[PDB]
């Protein structure tokens, strides 16, 4: 009696992932008092206007 | 002499006799930026035999 059993096994993984995200804003203002202009002209990301 | 009276907002003021303005030439100016980046990169390989 002769018996052979013979067994591979070869997986692979490749995974990649990139994000980019870039946010600029320039709020500008002349005129009124200098408060209400750094007030306002501060960003606000939730509400850009 | 002077006494010319100059008025910011409600106050008065004496320009001195140096000075040929101070005004409230009032403005501003923000910036804001954000660069985010991120990159990943994950390999794996399982070989195996009997
Ligand atoms: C390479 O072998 C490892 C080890 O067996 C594998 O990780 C197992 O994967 C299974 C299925 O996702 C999970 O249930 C086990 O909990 C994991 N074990 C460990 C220790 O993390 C891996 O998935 C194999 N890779 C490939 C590409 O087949």
């Amino acid at each position: 009696s002769s018996h052979g059993c013979k067994e591979l096994e070869n997986a692979l993984k490749a995974a990649s992932g990139t994000q980019n995200n870039v946010l600029r804003g320039e709020p500008f203002i002349r005129g009124g008092g200098a408060g209400f202009i750094s007030g306002l002209s501060y960003l606000e990301l939730d509400n850009p206007a | 002499g002077g006494c010319s009276p100059h008025y910011i907002l409600n106050t008065r003021f004496r320009k001195p006799y140096n000075v040929e303005s101070y005004t409230p030439q009032t403005q501003g100016k923000y910036e804001f930026i954000l660069k985010e980046y991120e990159s990943y990169s994950d390999f794996e390989r399982n070989v195996t035999e009997k």
